[PDB]
């Protein structure tokens, strides 16, 4: 009579909830390992404001014919 | 920060090819970055002048042994 255990069903549901959360952490971990080591944008990596990488040089003797694409 | 500037305060000698290469880097992502090879090779040729030097070595060889 003093034996008052939790039922089989509630036990199985609790273990299932635990395993579900562990699988959620697994997917989050993989997804972040993938989000890192993914190529970013230049603005996120170097310069948000001057996002044009292209280097403009000096101006004291700017020769027409020195720009190129 | 002081890149692409000459001794007179202007654009250097090899700036233009560097500009084309930097343009094509901005156009491409790391997977498509292979397209920037000939631009980079042109930059290195302007800098170090190797392929033109070897061209002239071939010309000089023809002036050197095939005549004497």
């Amino acid at each position: 009579t003093f034996f008052h255990p939790k039922s089989r069903e509630d036990i199985l549901n609790e273990e299932a909830k635990i395993v579900q959360a562990l699988n959620n952490q697994r997917e989050l971990t993989i997804k972040m390992h993938e989000l890192k080591r993914e190529e970013k944008d230049y603005a996120h990596s170097y310069s948000p404001l001057f996002s044009d990488p292209v280097p403009q040089g000096g101006s004291i003797g700017k020769a027409p014919g020195s720009s190129r694409e | 920060t002081a890149a692409g500037i000459s001794l007179t305060g202007g654009r250097n000698r090899c700036f233009s090819e560097w500009q084309s290469f930097m343009h094509c880097t901005a156009k491409t992502d790391a997977k498509s970055r292979a397209q920037c090879l000939p631009n980079f090779e042109d930059y290195m040729e302007c800098l170090h002048h190797t392929k033109e030097k070897a061209r002239l070595r071939e010309i000089e060889s023809v002036l050197k042994q095939k005549k004497e």
